[PDB]
């Protein structure tokens, strides 16, 4: 019987709070499919092929082969649209400076290697782990993998050099450590918590990117979400081609053998059984490819939304851009999809404190302006709620509202007036 | 004509399938020259009783079936799985000629999937029979003064015959509890006779029957029609026929490692990939002649009557001319500049109408920019622009409904 | 006495070349890990077809008799192999289990421990087929755990009814073919290199 | 300018024109006109000719309904997106990048269109940037000061 | 057939006996006894809802 | 309130009832009962039905 997880009784009580002493920068990986292979089938070449006799019988069925070839053409052109919606969001092809003064953060594994397509090191791991005469054709995509890698490079160079500003107008430069201090400030952790810990935060990020590189080198099983888009299309085509060998009640499944053995009045009766069964075989394939293309469109619209909101911004939407409070994320291309490396703040070492909603000074109730009142044994302090930093309680850290008599759980303590 | 309109908007349109047509036609039959011994059957002294039908195997000869099907002698000449007109173009691994006499009414029972006294107790054809049933009145030969009793059939059996089962047993049949005892009431000697008399009515008169059974396997032929072989032609696109395997393609010399018994080869989708020449130990690869989609690239017809043509996947050596990875592109000028994509051709190529003619170019992804990053430089907006951008979203379709009984059956 | 056949008795199922493909086929095959009999003589049943193998060193085995009666009333098929000729003959023969004491209304005639000789005899459609293979082995002749495919020798249009057979005289193995589905690995240059017996066990059915 | 709304009109028109044209197809009957067959043949042979028209016309209509079911799910996705834009973008002020136009979103206004909706997204776009040197903190009397 | 018949202003040339429309429909006819051109229209139909 | 859940339950029941009721249809055959065709007609006629 499957386990749902370990049990955990949370230590709740009316006056206990837990606050984190320390953090871990987490780099989560999310993979999304964006497009299919642009396979297209000629209905007349599949059903008949070479035969004028079969072709003239297939005309009696009217619009069906134009209607099927129109439907597969709509699916094929949409794969280029899905890829434009995701990657072609950047207005200009931004480039990083030649000097990598990013405050100790190291992007070498995700920026281009110009010695190579000019993909990043992680984009080459992603490109390695994923792997004609029946009327079937495979069309090329509009953007080559080298053009997709130039877009992920421009999005990444804009993000590092200019923050979210390149998504809102012209890219405005900012030092990367100051950009990170505003991404901390955006999750409710005060700016000095970055600048006083900058080497630790940089080392935790550099270390977490090293774990992605090792994990993607170690196993292919992570990219199963992209590999399944290849496998579903391959199984559909293998079934469509196998159905040419079926008799459907004709004397043979080989159209040239019917035409070599029988005169028109008998051959046309046998050929119409193959036309009927092969037309139903192709109508079933185009129907299931139309339903499959709508699932890939939904995943391309999600990937395009994740690029606007996670990469070009800082999402406040819980678990949209990975677990933990989102700091930023980076796009890496993969065959038929996109990968987001989501950098998030995860609080790591909680400690228990006694707490109160308000404090009484000279007969008036004080509330914390931003943060929580917490007690260190005998003493009372005020802290931001996402990282333990005990400030003294003062007339600047707090606001008043009326008498002590109303609040449930208020405590008597001094407020310093500077 | 493709769009069913006199106006065309700017775009790239599929219009046709391009194909190379065969420049020569080939027939390739084995080295054999003797006529098949059909006369040893159709002009035999007599055939067996139908319960004991006589089979001759025919092989290693040319069979001119026109000698048979042109003759007015045959009161019946039916074929199943083949047309008799077509037999002189075919080749078979073996032919089996089966021969007997039956009355003129009973000839109906000599057909695939029948039931009845002759069909189920004397001579049964298979359901998937390929071959011909040939019969003629023989009252001039087999009927005799006072009746001819040399011709017999089985009237009773324990179980029905399987296809081509043969059973000459004379043992007594039992129709009830009565044991056979070499004799009785509800027990019978199972064989009976027509007694053919020259004065019999035409339904009771004898008919001679020959059934020809044809087999074509994943195997060599040994019986072929009289159709003359001809010279082999290579590297051209050709129509061909090796031992009745009709097809079309480029024939090449090939290095498929056939073992001595292998007569032809198959691709991963069971299409015939190679053959052995029936006159040489030579192995020929069969490749299809060049074909693929044709797309027409156009500005609007309100703008120009010029067009360019893309032969999809085709190579320009084998159709201004430019080899894209999408296929050979004809009538569009290649250009070393790059522009925003106008008409998308594929693999990074686009085309447009510009200073005028159609041009093809590698698309440009956007303006190149370097952000002036430094560890102590910011940039702050001195000003702003309130921007209004229109976004359009579809919300509904037309509320169609169809009476399917009136669409299908029209009242 | 008895022995495990391992994966012996695979043959090329049709006269078609194939390369770098897996082909799934139904035919009369010897089942994998089937229970073959071992002998020094006797007449044996033939069933749907026979796989036969022998210790190729002393060269004592020279041919076979196949038929129903083996002695008059109806035809039997005789095969004999010697240093100058393979000879095959069909007759209403009246010999005992030793026609080589000599040697009858004949109807067909045709002419053409360190090693293991393997044969398959099958009597269906265009009648009697023979397939064979001859290979060197290690000295324990107990049907080695490796793999190779038998190739067709002859395919004879003879129309005969066979229910029993006997050897013409080393030690030899006998096994019976069954209607079976196999998946065959044609690797490169036409050659079968592995197979799955699809009915052997649930994992083979999964493959 | 309204090519999204006109495309939805054109797809529904092409689907119906195709459905109607498939009444003119024989499907292997002796005429495509159901009145010819009944004016020319008796029941025993007319039932053979009519069942070819039934089989092809029913397949023609099943193909139309299946493609309209698939196309309606694409319009429902656009209507659920438009409903989400009216809540988050018109009735609120969105903080989601690109959801409510380019730039930092101020507000947006709904206008109706045939089978659709138009949002006029009003946004602050910054302009005329200037460089400046910058610092993370300032030393006063040994204390490090950071901006609020 | 079945339908409503009315006058028309369809400009049939002297060699034309009937007119057509894409539903495989005869759209109009020349009366054989008096050579006027008649429009053919379906008798009125629709769903019924309760 | 719960009409969205009951609608999903009702649609799946209606689709299965429709799938099973289509076993009673002739599709132009002499009978919808597979044994009845084989009882009335000989091999080559029964197989077309
Ligand atoms: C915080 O975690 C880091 C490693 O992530 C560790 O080196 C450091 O000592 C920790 N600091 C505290 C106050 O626990
Ligand atoms: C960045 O990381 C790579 C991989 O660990 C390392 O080789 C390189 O020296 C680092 N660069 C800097 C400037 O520390
Ligand atoms: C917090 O308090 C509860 C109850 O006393 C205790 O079980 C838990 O281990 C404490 N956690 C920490 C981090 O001290
Ligand atoms: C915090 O509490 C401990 C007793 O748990 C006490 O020794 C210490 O003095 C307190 N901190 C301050 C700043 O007084
Ligand atoms: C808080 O102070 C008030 C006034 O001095 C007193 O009445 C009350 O009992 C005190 N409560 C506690 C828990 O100290
Ligand atoms: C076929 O016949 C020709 C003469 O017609 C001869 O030269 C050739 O060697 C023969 N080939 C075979 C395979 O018998
Ligand atoms: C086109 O065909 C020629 C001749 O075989 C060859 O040299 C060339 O590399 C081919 N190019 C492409 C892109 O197929
Ligand atoms: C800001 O832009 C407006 C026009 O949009 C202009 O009138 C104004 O002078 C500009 N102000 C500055 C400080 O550049
Ligand atoms: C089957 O195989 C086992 C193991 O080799 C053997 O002991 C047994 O006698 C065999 N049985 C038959 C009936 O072949
Ligand atoms: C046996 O060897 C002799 C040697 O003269 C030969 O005549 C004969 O054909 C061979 N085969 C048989 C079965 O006798
Ligand atoms: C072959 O001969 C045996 C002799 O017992 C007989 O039982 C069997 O029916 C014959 N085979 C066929 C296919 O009838
Ligand atoms: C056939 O393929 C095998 C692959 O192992 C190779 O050993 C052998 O040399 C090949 N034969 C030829 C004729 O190339
Ligand atoms: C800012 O500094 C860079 C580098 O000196 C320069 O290219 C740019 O023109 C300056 N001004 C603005 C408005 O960015
Ligand atoms: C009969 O039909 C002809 C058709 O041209 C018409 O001219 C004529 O007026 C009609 N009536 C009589 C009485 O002929």
């Amino acid at each position: 019987t499957m386990s749902l997880g370990a049990e955990n009784s949370v230590a709740y009580s009316n006056n206990s709070i837990a606050i984190p002493i320390n953090f871990t920068i987490s780099v989560t990986t999310e993979i999304l499919p964006v497009s299919m292979t642009k396979t297209s089938v000629d209905c007349t070449m599949y059903i008949c092929g070479d035969s004028t006799e079969c072709s003239n019988l297939l005309l009696q069925y009217g619009s069906f082969c134009t209607q099927l070839n129109r439907a597969l053409t709509g699916i094929a052109v949409e794969q280029d649209k899905n890829t434009q919606e995701v990657f072609a969001q950047v207005k200009q092809i931004y480039k990083t400076p030649p000097i990598k003064d990013f405050g100790g953060f190291n992007f070498s594994q995700i920026l281009p290697d110009p010695s190579k397509s000019k993909r990043s090191f992680i984009e080459d791991l992603l490109f390695n782990k994923v792997t004609k005469f029946n009327g079937l054709t495979v069309l090329p995509p509009l953007l080559t993998d080298e053009m997709i890698a130039q877009y992920t490079s421009a999005l990444l160079a804009g993000t590092i050099t200019s923050g979210w500003t390149f998504g809102a107008g012209a890219a405005l430069q900012i030092p990367f450590a100051m950009q990170m201090a505003y991404r901390f400030n955006g999750i409710g952790v005060t700016q000095n918590v970055l600048y006083e810990n900058q080497k630790l935060i940089a080392n935790q990020f550099n270390s977490a990117i090293g774990k992605i590189q090792d994990s993607l080198s170690s196993t292919a099983s992570a990219l199963g979400k992209l590999q399944d888009v290849v496998n579903q299309n391959a199984q559909a085509l293998n079934t469509l081609v196998k159905q040419l060998s079926s008799n459907f009640g004709a004397i043979s499944s080989v159209l040239n053998d019917i035409l070599a053995r029988l005169d028109k009045v008998e051959a046309e009766v046998q050929i119409d059984r193959l036309i009927t069964g092969r037309l139903q075989s192709l109508q079933t394939y185009v129907t299931q490819q139309l339903i499959r293309a709508a699932e890939i469109r939904a995943s391309a619209n999600l990937a395009a939304t994740k690029m606007s909101e996670c990469v070009l911004g800082q999402s406040k939407r819980v678990d949209f851009c990975g677990k933990g409070y989102h700091l930023m994320s980076f796009p890496q291309s993969a065959p038929h999809g996109v990968v987001f490396l989501h950098v998030t703040y995860v609080p790591a070492q909680e400690k228990n404190f006694t707490t109160a909603p308000a404090i009484c000074h000279d007969g008036k109730a004080h509330f914390p302006r931003e943060g929580v009142f917490v007690s260190n044994g005998t003493h009372w302090f005020v802290t931001q709620r996402n990282f333990y930093e005990p400030q003294i309680i003062t007339t600047h850290n707090t606001f008043v509202s009326g008498n002590c008599d109303v609040v449930i759980g208020i405590v008597n303590n001094t407020v310093y007036d500077p | 004509c493709t769009l069913k309109s006199f106006t065309v908007e700017k775009g790239i349109y599929q219009t046709s399938n391009f194909r190379v047509q065969p420049t020569e036609s080939i027939v390739r039959f084995p080295n054999i020259t003797n006529l098949c011994p059909f006369g040893e059957v159709f002009n035999a002294t007599r055939f067996a009783s139908v319960y004991a039908w006589n089979r001759k195997r025919i092989s290693n000869c040319v069979a001119d079936y026109s000698v048979l099907y042109n003759s007015a002698s045959f009161s019946t000449f039916k074929c199943y799985g083949v047309s008799p007109t077509k037999l002189n173009d075919l080749c078979f691994t073996n032919v089996y000629a089966d021969s007997f006499v039956i009355r003129g009414d009973e000839v109906r029972q000599i057909a695939p999937g029948q039931t009845g006294k002759i069909a189920d107790y004397n001579y049964k054809l298979p359901d998937d029979f390929t071959g011909c049933v040939i019969a003629w009145n023989s009252n001039n030969l087999d009927s005799k003064v006072g009746g001819n009793y040399n011709y017999l059939y089985r009237l009773f059996r324990k179980s029905n015959l399987k296809p081509f089962e043969r059973d000459i047993s004379t043992e007594i049949y039992q129709a009830g509890s009565t044991p056979c005892n070499g004799v009785g009431f509800n027990c019978y000697f199972p064989l009976q006779s027509y007694g053919f008399q020259p004065t019999y009515g035409v339904g009771y008169q004898p008919y001679r029957v020959v059934v020809l059974s044809f087999e074509l396997l994943h195997a060599p032929a040994t019986v072929c029609g009289p159709k003359k072989s001809t010279n082999l032609v290579k590297n051209k696109c050709v129509n061909f026929n090796f031992n009745g395997l009709t097809g079309t393609g480029v024939l090449t010399e090939s290095n498929k490692k056939f073992l001595p018994f292998q007569q032809f080869g198959r691709d991963i989708d069971d299409t015939t990939d190679a053959v052995r020449d029936p006159q040489t130990l030579e192995i020929l690869d069969i490749t299809p002649c060049s074909f693929g989609g044709v797309s027409v690239i156009t500005p609007g017809t309100n703008t120009s009557n010029q067009v360019a043509v893309l032969y999809q996947g085709v190579n320009c050596t084998e159709v201004n001319v430019f080899q894209t990875r999408a296929g050979c592109l004809i009538g569009a000028e290649h250009v070393n500049n790059s522009y925003e994509c106008d008409i998308p051709i594929g693999a990074g190529i686009c085309a447009s109408y510009q200073t005028q003619s159609i041009i093809a170019y590698t698309m440009s992804l956007g303006a190149e920019n370097s952000v002036a990053y430094s560890n102590n430089s910011i940039a702050i907006p001195i000003n702003f622009t309130i921007s209004v951008t229109t976004e359009i979203l579809p919300v509904s379709m037309t509320k169609t409904s169809v009476d399917c009984t009136m669409y299908i059956c029209g009242d | 006495a008895y022995t495990n056949s391992f994966t012996r008795g695979v043959y090329y199922p049709d006269k078609v070349f194939r390369s770098s493909v897996l082909h799934s086929t139904q035919d009369l095959f010897l089942p994998f890990f089937s229970n073959v009999t071992w002998f020094h003589n006797p007449v044996l049943p033939f069933n749907d077809g026979v796989y036969f193998a022998s210790t190729e060193k002393s060269n004592i085995i020279r041919g076979w008799i196949f038929g129903t009666t083996l002695d008059s009333k109806t035809q039997s098929l005789l095969i004999v192999n010697n240093a100058t000729n393979v000879v095959i003959k069909v007759c209403e023969f009246q010999f005992c289990n030793d026609p080589f004491l000599g040697v009858n209304n004949c109807t067909f005639e045709y002419v053409s421990f360190k090693n293991l000789r393997e044969f398959v005899f099958k009597n269906i459609d265009g009648y009697f087929k023979i397939y064979s293979k001859h290979t060197p082995i290690n000295l324990v002749r107990d049907l080695p755990q490796g793999f190779s495919a038998l190739e067709p020798l002859v395919d004879l249009p003879i129309g005969i009814n066979i229910t029993r057979f006997q050897t013409l005289l080393a030690a030899y193995y006998v096994g019976y073919l069954q209607p079976r589905t196999f998946l065959l690995k044609y690797n490169e240059n036409g050659t079968i290199t592995d197979a799955v017996d699809c009915a052997l066990d649930p994992l083979s059915e999964t493959k």
